[PDB]
């Protein structure tokens, strides 16, 4: 379909999201600039938990994004009803990309204009995944999304190594946003979430501020 | 003026580049090609008046009633397209019936008008339906809330009115209702005024025969909406004929 | 000859400014494509002739049916291929049998034609219901529009009008059934121009005495012995 | 040549404020043969002129039974008139079953209009290409109703629908001042003289093309066909 | 047909969603919400063009619950419809979940509904803007605004309508200069902002103010004598 | 001939050689017209042409077997038809009328089919070729080519009968569903020969079409078909005098076409108002009742309709204001902004600013001051966003500024300088990264207000450098970008050679005596000789302003970037990008002044026994060689800064691109862009062909495109530089470029290769110069180049579609 390529055009116009799979965890940093000072930046969140162990982030269209945040969380908890076990990250990406593929097959709708970076931690082992608006999903070591994702994907390919820790992966995920930020990021205009063995959590801005001070 | 052929005006499910839904506008332009219904609320009631055109001398002199009893305390004066107006008469009538069956009392005007303006609005955003081509006034009276007169256009907006006019000569009717102290007059003066305003805005050299239909609701009818007596109607007829001269 | 189309034809559900549905118009005057079929209603019974157009002598002539039995008192001759007609034929048979089940009586030819015409509401089959009920022998034409009408001689199919103009002339009210069968064969031989034998025409009669009866090969060739 | 952007479906308003599919269905009734309906104080007579596909075919029906008190006559698509007859017959049966009384004719006509407004507003469905002329008798006396493809219904003293029925309306409006005081035979002859003036100069009302439907006070709705229109046509005058 | 329905352009845009914001500007009216220390006000203008109209029925301030109010800007029937849907979702939150709906959850819910209009092709986006105010039990005053795109955000102040961009420039110069707060100033800021960009020097029959305060969280619609008590206090300074 | 045409007639197939053979007799018929009779042959040519049209005839009788593929192109069949008609026996005209009587059902808009693509070709090519025959016979001078005899020239009735036979398929094809293009060309060519038979039907079909609201397919048809009929409509022609009286009625009634809703009719309305305003001097010549005689009853009624020209250029302009006011952005996304302008709306500002500049050069000084006040109040008091709506207003403003430079600039430049000065005063706006958007709009307005006649702008010299002293170094990439293109348009207005007036009447048109008569001059086509182009050649005063403006705004940041190449000036990546942006717009504006790169010739390329010499074309400026060449110092600074970035800050994906652009224009750009000249050239032939008075043969054209053609000759002259010496300073430009062609990031490689491929077709024998340096990276034994250096060296070695390989 042509609407899938045009939906990928709305993803590449979105804000940068960078996710890096470290040895002991996965980061998911995004670009969150407010258009003016009138907007409460505390209010809306881009990095978003799905379970206690899976979070995700996007580039593209936020209202399309919340539709799959809601349905990822439903698929996850209806897995948990059946198995009483937290859902594997790869299984959840199969479910969500099946949902995201459904809106490309049916006529009278458009595809999602959103591409997800699903992170996870299951069985002592981290996961980085990207679901495209087609319904296709790819496992990643590190990747970029949104505005100039190509330049981010080759900035990551230079600074990625496998024996990398989670804190150093936060440091090189801030740098991949900072290669395209346009104007001096702060703890109030980016948003990072990490998975580790303790589960997924979105970093508090006081905790983002010290990572930014380390750079 | 000039036509448009890009086709933003073919469904109600489409905005124009300057932000209009033209199918709603073309339905509202179907209303201003119809004869004028006026409605005036007063100190003790709401009075309706329609210049019901008689486009064959073969009809039964009371055919095509553009005044409706939608509940026993609410009445409906329609302009625009009759078949759409009778559909909305059945909708407003069913909505009043369902309110009484569920909540146990008569439907309030401002709630009937909102629940019917929502139906009229729900036919203004889909490609499978078209907007209604009728604007209509709802007028009620009771004891607790006083006189109530709302008008609903094809867009689905309902506003309250002291006087109101819908149809092709609605503007000069707004003028000649604006020359009138409706907040202090009684219902029996407003019928004379409604009849003379209907007889002023009626161009006989375009559409040449009509029947003036009046309906009131108020204190004098115990809050019931009725057609009103032929005696009072023909006195209003004579005052409108003599008044015009 | 050339090409004469407008903006108001072949719109599937759209009136023209003269109140006409020309998508339906051209889909009714495309069911003239069927082979010719003449029914004649007489007082001695109704007769039904249709041309058969056998392809090969390896093919059974009794396997392409252009006159079917609706019930023992109603036959029907279609024009067009059988597979278009066969839901209408099965509907007619089921309606006669449901009318029998509820009412213990034979359904009239008009009511069978009305029950088919309800199911036709296009469907692209012209039918000729000929039969005998308590109103005597009756013949009913039902064009693909769904319009049915009693008619006491009617030709449907490829040369419907040229054969109908001949049926306007041979027919009279005091016509016997054998004269009707001979006249229908003469007009079939005219609109066919072939030699007339028991392999290119079917013929069936519904008489007030006997049931629906298809002519066999021996009984058919006695008719063309003097045509 | 002058191709119209707005006469595509029924759910499209023209910028002139009009719906062209409804307007174009309004002249599906002038594709039907003429039919006069007229009422007296006691009776309501539907006179229709019907045509044959050939001289051997048998004259398509136009007056149709709906109940013992309601009978209609049709002009336009006889396939839509069949939907309307099935609907109206079932409404008459439903209220003779629930209330054990005949329908008010105006309530059935209102119910027809509410039925036929629905394809004038919803996509992919055409307006009913028939106009009915509805005779009925009930508690309020006899009634003559016209329903049109615009889903607008008319209460009539007398009415003619169908092709070149202007001339009948020119007859009927001229003579409606004496319809109420007629007996039955004079009311039928008024309807016939209205129908006779929807004819060309060489044509005449015969027993094969005229169909007459009468309902009244002490009379159920009866359709007078071929032999039965002979008392009604063998009292008229020569064509003026 | 790529610009008629809500499908993507070749550069990834939804043109009907863009034209719904043009449709908001069709109303001619500008709304402003600002947020204080313990208060959040909404002010819109009340242009009544027809003088034999009941002006008590023309209002864009709507009660959603007792604690949540709402100013609407845009196509008016769309606005009443989105108000009825917000009132439904508020009552159903209270029924299913046992507590009053937060302002962010209601505004998120209405934006989630609006996304469906932006994604199915058979209906249009609903061309109007909702601004919700209300007092949160833990966060204080909340001002939330959802657009026909399905976005929502929380706002230190915001604006909706014809003069939205200049009202945003005014309030943006305002909220980086002071921390505007107190009951009186926040009505001052929302009256001055509307007045500055419309430039028409208000009389109280011409605007309408809706407030929530932390001291009494009931959504109030201001009396015309109370808009006088703010306009006289503002018009001599 | 008798051999070969007997061979032609005796076959009835469609061999693949008999279409070769009709290509031969069409060429024979044209070159020899008072000769071979064609009279035994014409009933066979015409009937084989009709068979070639392969129309479906009869009761569905089909031709799968029949030859549908070739043998009868109507390009040559038209030529062969039009070369046979004339002479004592028309026979050929009788057959031609019979042909179009045979096809008249198939030209009807309801009857479209696969035949219509070639039946439209007959209709668009046949009156054109008759125009060319009439020009060949009448208005072409005596020459060596064999002249047509008097016996076989087209007469009065012979061409009236052609118009009378062909026009009903043409009018029938006006309303075609394919798009009315090839009927408008027929209506153009038929109106050159018989305007009295052609124009009254098309405006009999135009005034209803432009009145209706249910048939919108007709407005696009009957306006595109009045474009081609326009030069005939505005002239009269001594047998259709009513002609023009139809202009300003039809011009006023077409104003609701300027519409936010239709792109499709707002294009044709702009293109209609632009073609019916170059054709009329819209000076208000209605105060002539002192002129009792010397006038025509048409010219009297046509000058007492001229007073509605304020009511056109103001009612037009509210139509153009509302289209801007609903052509704004309306940002729907929270995450990002759009910041670009789609193709569909960057045409309705080319059409807008095209027809508004076309109007405004064709209005008098009385009309212009009202239009200037209406421009100024709308741009001043209705503050605009800087992407799509303010892009439209500011180009509407510079139309008024480009017309009368001295009065319109007096309104904008004091206002915009004062309003920028009041909003830049706080001195914390330099390090503010947002720029509150009243500064954005007035800064955009002033940026585009200044690409105008530079002599008329040296008055506002002092207080316009002061607006650049403060805004260029302001850290916001909407605002130094809108202030360096202010510097761009200020240099190239002051440095470059361009005409200034483009009016239809030479060297005047704002003249106080209105006692003579401007509305007997509607048309006046061509006049190449008494043309009178007002050129802007740069004087010494404005060349001095350009070098001052270059020594005040290029030299400090050139010093800054030169220090940044050193171990001085640890400089920010957003600050390097800013300085390279100033340098790029300063070169890209002041290119014509500074002479190209020179140096020692590269040595060991090719033995060259004759000579290898560059062409030295003058182009009118006389390079100042006593000043320091400013290309060389900039190349010196950006090579060293390229070494700095490609070794210290590899990831700087934004400045690096500008190293690519500045190499690309140091090496190439001398005042004129190649792509802009190409776009202009393409536009010129489309405007020329749609107004081509083919029948007359002295290049008669609207003075506007005839001045634009001399500007194209100047741009073609300053743009073609031949095989100049490769000159080792250019070798370093292409060595360092390769280093960008094979770099870390794929986007800088892709943009770097396009200036690389353009560098190689510019210097003779330099593709051969770099063969072993592209090929270094793809050696098997050169240890460890990279993945991306290898991929870049073979993209470099692949070329592109239309350059070197
Ligand atoms: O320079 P361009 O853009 O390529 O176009 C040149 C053409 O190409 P060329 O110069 O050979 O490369 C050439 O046409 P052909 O040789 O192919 O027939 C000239 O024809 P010519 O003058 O000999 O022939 P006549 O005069 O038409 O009889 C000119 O055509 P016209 O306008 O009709 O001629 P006008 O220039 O008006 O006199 C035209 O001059 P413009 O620049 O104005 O378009």
């Amino acid at each position: 379909l042509v609407q899938i390529e045009y939906a990928l055009a709305a993803v590449a116009g979105g804000a940068p999201s960078v996710g890096i799979k470290a040895a002991n965890g996965v980061v998911l940093a995004t670009e969150k600039k407010q258009k003016s000072i009138l907007y409460d930046e505390r209010s809306v969140h881009k990095v978003e938990p799905i379970t206690k162990h899976i979070g995700l982030v996007y580039s593209g269209m936020g209202p399309d994004y919340r539709v799959l945040v809601h349905r990822a969380r439903k698929l996850a908890q209806q897995y948990y009803l059946v198995y009483q076990e937290p859902i594997p990250t790869a299984q959840l990406v199969q479910r969500v990309a099946s949902v995201m593929q459904e809106y490309t097959q049916s006529g009278g709708v458009r595809p999602f204009g959103v591409s997800l970076l699903i992170c996870g931690w299951n069985e002592g082992r981290p996961y980085l995944f990207q679901s495209d608006p087609s319904g296709a999903y790819f496992a990643w070591k590190a990747t970029a999304m949104g505005k100039n994702y190509v330049n981010g994907k080759t900035f990551l390919e230079k600074r990625y190594n496998e024996d990398l820790e989670l804190e150093d992966a936060i440091h090189t995920a801030i740098l991949t946003l900072k290669e395209s930020f346009e104007g001096q990021m702060t703890e109030d205009n980016i948003e990072v979430g990490i998975c580790n063995e303790a589960g997924f959590r979105r970093l508090t801005p006081t905790e983002v501020k010290d990572y930014l001070a380390a750079i | 003026m000039s036509s448009i052929g890009t086709g933003y005006d073919l469904s109600a499910s489409t905005f124009s580049p300057d932000g209009r839904v033209f199918q709603v506008e073309y339905a509202m332009k179907a209303v201003e090609n119809s004869s004028t219904a006026i409605g005036i609320r007063c100190k003790d009631g709401v009075v309706f008046g329609v210049e019901k055109l008689v486009l064959s001398k073969l009809y039964e002199e009371g055919s095509n009633k553009r005044l409706f009893n939608v509940d026993r305390h609410v009445g409906m004066a329609v302009a625009g397209l009759l078949a759409d107006a009778r559909s909305l008469a059945d909708i407003a009538r069913e909505e009043a019936s369902n309110f009484r069956s569920n909540f146990g009392y008569n439907i309030p005007l401002k709630h009937l008008a909102d629940r019917v303006a929502m139906y009229v609005h729900a036919y203004t955003l889909y490609s499978a339906v078209r907007p209604f081509g009728c604007s209509f006034m709802l007028g009620s009276y009771s004891v607790n809330d006083g006189a109530q007169l709302y008008m609903i256009d094809p867009s689905g907006v309902s506003y309250g009115y002291w006087g109101c006019a819908i149809g092709k000569a609605r503007q000069a009717a707004k003028t000649e209702i604006e020359k009138l102290q409706m907040k202090e007059m009684t219902c029996r003066d407003i019928v004379k005024e409604v009849a003379k305003i209907i007889y002023i805005v009626h161009d006989e050299v375009k559409d040449k025969a009509f029947e003036l239909e009046l309906s009131w609701v108020g204190e004098l009818t115990n809050g019931r909406h009725e057609i009103v007596p032929k005696d009072i109607r023909e006195e209003a007829e004579k005052y409108a004929k003599e008044s015009l001269k | 000859m050339f090409l004469t189309r407008s903006e108001y034809d072949r719109g599937v559900n759209t009136f023209s400014p003269e109140g006409r549905l020309f998508q339906v118009e051209y889909a009714i005057e495309a069911i003239k494509l069927g082979s010719t079929a003449i029914g004649i209603q007489t007082s001695e019974g109704v007769c039904l002739a249709v041309e058969k157009r056998i392809t090969s002598p390896l093919m059974e002539p009794s396997s392409i049916e252009k006159i079917v039995e609706i019930d023992a008192h109603i036959g029907c001759a279609m024009s067009g291929l059988i597979a278009d007609a066969k839901t209408l034929i099965d509907k007619a048979r089921v309606e006669t049998q449901n009318h029998w089940f509820t009412y213990n009586e034979t359904m009239t030819v008009e009511s069978v034609t009305q029950a088919v015409s309800n199911l036709a509401l296009p469907f692209g089959v012209a039918l000729l219901f000929g039969g005998v009920d308590e109103k005597g022998p009756q013949l009913f034409h039902m064009d693909p529009s769904g319009t049915f009408v009693q008619c006491d001689a009617r030709a449907i199919g490829s040369a419907s009008e040229g054969a109908q103009s001949s049926l306007q002339e041979v027919y009279h009210k005091s016509m016997t059934l054998k004269e009707a069968i001979k006249s229908s064969l003469i007009i079939l031989k005219q609109v066919m121009e072939e030699k007339l034998n028991a392999t290119n025409i079917e013929l069936a009669t519904v008489q007030p005495g006997q049931n629906f009866h298809m002519f066999t090969k021996e009984e058919l060739e006695e008719v063309i012995k003097d045509i | 040549m002058f191709r119209n952007q707005y006469d595509n479906d029924v759910t499209v308003w023209s910028p002139q404020g009009r719906i062209h599919q409804i307007e174009y269905a309004m002249e599906a009734v002038k594709q039907g043969s003429a039919t006069v309906g007229l009422k007296s104080k006691t009776h309501a007579v539907l006179v229709a002129l019907k045509r044959a596909q050939s001289e051997l075919a048998a004259h398509q029906k136009k007056i149709l039974h709906v109940d013992n008190h309601i009978g209609i006559s049709i002009a336009g698509l006889t396939a839509d008139a069949r939907l309307l007859c099935n609907f109206m017959r079932q409404e008459c049966l439903d209220s003779r079953f629930v209330f054990d009384r005949p329908l008010p004719v105006s309530r059935l006509v209102s119910l027809i209009g509410s039925k036929t407004q629905i394809p004038t507003q919803r996509y992919g469905r055409r307006p009913y290409g028939v106009g009915l002329l509805i005779a009925g008798y009930d508690d309020m006396g006899p009634h003559i109703f016209q329903t049109c493809p615009s889903a607008n219904y008319f209460d009539c003293r007398a009415m003619s629908i169908g092709a070149r029925s202007q001339s009948a309306r020119t007859y009927l409006e001229r003579h409606m001042s004496e319809f109420m005081e007629c007996n039955l035979n004079e009311l039928v002859k008024h309807g016939l003289r209205a129908l006779r003036e929807t004819l060309p100069a060489e044509q005449d009302l015969t027993t094969k093309n005229v169909s007459i439907g009468i309902v009244g006070k002490d009379l159920e709705f009866t359709i007078y066909d071929d032999d039965d229109v002979s008392p009604f046509l063998e009292g008229l005058e020569e064509r003026p | 047909f790529d610009r008629h329905i809500t499908i993507f352009s070749p550069e990834g845009r939804l043109y009907q969603v863009e034209y719904a914001f043009k449709a908001i500007n069709q109303g001619g009216l500008t709304s402003v919400a600002v947020r204080g220390k313990d208060c959040a006000v909404i002010v819109t203008q009340k242009k009544v063009p027809d003088k034999l109209l009941d002006s008590s029925t023309v209002t864009h301030l709507f009660k959603i619950t007792e604690n949540i109010g709402c100013v609407m800007t845009g196509m008016t029937a769309d606005s009443r419809s989105q108000v009825q849907r917000a009132r439904y979702e508020a009552a159903n939150w209270k029924y299913k979940y046992g507590y009053e709906i937060p302002v962010d959850m209601l505004c998120k819910r209405i934006a989630d509904i609006s996304q469906v209009y932006t994604q199915n092709a058979e209906m249009r986006p609903l061309g109007c803007c909702m601004i919700l105010i209300g007092i949160d039990e833990e966060q204080g005053p909340q001002v939330y605004k959802c657009d026909p795109a399905g976005y929502y955000c929380g706002f230190k102040a915001t604006a909706a309508g014809v003069k939205q961009t200049e009202s945003t420039s005014f309030l943006e110069k305002k909220v980086k200069k002071k921390f505007d707060w107190t009951f009186e100033q926040t009505v001052e800021t929302a009256i001055t902002c509307l007045s500055t960009v419309l430039s028409i020097d208000f009389k109280p029959s011409e605007i309408e103010v809706g407030v929530v305060t932390v001291e009494n969280p009931k959504f109030r619609i201001l009396t015309e004598a109370e808009i006088d008590a703010h306009l006289v206090a503002l018009a001599e300074r | 001939f008798d051999e070969l045409i007997g061979l032609w007639v005796s076959v009835q197939n469609l061999p693949q050689w008999e279409g070769q053979l009709v290509n031969l007799f069409a060429r024979l018929a044209t070159d020899n017209i008072g000769y071979i009779d064609w009279d035994p042959y014409v009933p066979k040519i015409f009937t084989r042409i009709l068979r070639s049209l392969n129309l479906p005839v009869g009761s569905s009788q089909v031709l799968v077997p029949r030859f549908l593929t070739n043998a009868y192109d109507i390009g040559h069949a038209v030529i062969w038809i039009t070369a046979m008609m004339g002479g004592p026996s028309k026979l050929v005209q009788k057959h031609l009328a019979g042909l179009f009587n045979s096809i008249t059902s198939f030209y009807h808009p309801s009857n479209n089919g696969r035949w219509l693509n070639k039946l439209m070709k007959l209709l668009q090519r046949l009156p054109n070729s008759v125009v060319r025959r009439l020009h060949r016979e009448r208005y072409k001078k005596p020459s060596w080519l064999t002249p047509v005899p008097d016996s076989h020239k087209l007469t009065d009735q012979d061409v009236t009968d052609f118009v009378q036979c062909i026009i009903q398929p043409v009018l029938l094809a006006m309303f075609s569903k394919t798009g009315s293009l090839e009927a408008a060309q027929a209506l153009q060519n038929l109106a050159l020969m018989r305007p009295e038979l052609v124009i009254p039907p098309v405006l009999e079909r135009t005034y209803p079409a432009l009145e209706t609201l249910t048939e919108p397919h007709q407005l696009t048809a009957t306006l595109s078909c009045v474009i081609g009929v326009a030069r005939s409509l505005v002239s009269g022609g001594r047998w259709f005098p009513e002609g023009p009286t139809h202009m300003l009625p039809l011009l006023m009634r077409a104003l609701p076409g300027v519409d936010p809703n239709d792109f499709s009719k707002c294009m044709i309305t702009f293109q209609f108002i632009a073609t019916f305003s170059t054709l009329v001097p819209l000076v208000d010549c209605s105060s002539v009742l002192q002129e009792r005689n010397d006038l025509t009853e048409v010219e009297r009624e046509l000058c007492s309709a001229t007073a509605e020209f304020e009511d056109f250029v103001l009612q037009f302009m509210d139509r153009c204001f509302g289209l801007i006011e609903s052509s704004t952005l309306e940002q729907t996304r929270e995450e990002t902004e759009t910041e670009k302008m789609t193709h569909l709306e960057s045409l309705v500002e080319l059409g807008l600013s095209s027809t508004f500049s076309t109007i405004l050069t064709q209005c008098s000084k009385e009309i212009f001051m009202v239009a200037l006040q209406k421009v100024f109040n709308f741009s001043t008091s209705h503050i605009f966003e800087t992407r799509v709506a303010g892009r439209m207003v500011a180009d509407m403003c510079r139309a008024a500024v480009k017309c009368c430079p001295e009065e319109s600039l007096k309104l904008f430049v004091p206002h915009c300088c004062s309003v920028i000065t009041q909003l830049t005063m706080n001195d914390d706006v330099l390090n503010d990264e947002e720029l509150d958007k009243e500064l954005l709009w007035n800064l955009q307005l002033l940026s585009e207000i200044t690409r105008v006649d530079g002599r008329k702008l040296l008055l506002y010299r002092e207080q316009l450098v002061k607006i650049l002293q403060r805004t260029l170094h302001l850290t916001c990439k909407q605002g130094y970008t809108l202030s360096c293109n202010l510097l761009h348009h200020l240099l190239r207005s002051t440095t470059l050679i361009y005409p200034t007036e483009y009016c239809s009447v030479p060297g005047g048109f704002d003249k106080p005596p209105s006692e003579y008569f401007p509305i007997k001059d509607w048309g006046k086509p061509g006049d190449l000789w008494n043309l009178g182009i007002q050129w802007h050649v740069p004087s010494s005063e404005e060349v001095s302003f350009a070098f001052y403006l270059l020594d005040s705004f290029l030299q400090p940041e050139l010093v800054k970037l030169q220090h940044c190449g050193d171990g001085k000036l640890e400089m920010s990546r957003d600050d390097i990008l800013q300085s390279l942006t100033i340098v790029h717009n300063c070169i890209l504006g002041s290119g014509n002044l500074l002479p190209p790169l020179k140096g020692e010739p590269v040595t060991n390329l090719v033995p060259s026994m004759v000579s290898l010499e560059e062409t030295k074309l003058y182009t009118g400026l006389e390079y100042d060689l006593s000043r320091e060449n400013h290309r060389e110092v900039i190349a010196t600074v950006i090579r060293k800064l390229l070494n700095h970035i490609l070794d210290n800050s590899e990831d700087d994906t934004k400045s690096l691109f500008l190293i690519i652009k500045i190499i690309g224009d140091l090496l190439q750009f001398q005042g004129s862009h190649k792509h802009e000249f190409d776009s202009r050239w393409k536009s010129f032939n489309l405007v020329k062909k749609s107004m081509e008075n083919r029948l007359h043969g002295k290049k008669q054209h609207i003075r506007a495109l005839l001045i634009d053609r001399v500007m194209l000759q100047h741009e073609l002259r300053t743009l073609t530089v031949e095989g100049c010496e490769y000159k080792k300073i250019h070798q370093d430009m292409i060595r360092d470029l390769l280093r960008l062609s094979t770099s870390s990031y794929s986007q800088v490689r892709n943009k770097a290769q396009q200036t690389f491929f353009a560098a190689l077709g510019a210097y003779n024998f330099c593709c051969r110069d770099i063969i072993p340096l592209v090929l270094e990276f793809l050696r098997p034994d050169r240890q460890g180049v990279t993945q991306q250096q290898f991929k870049g060296a073979l993209y470099c070695l692949l070329g592109n579609h239309s350059g070197v390989c």
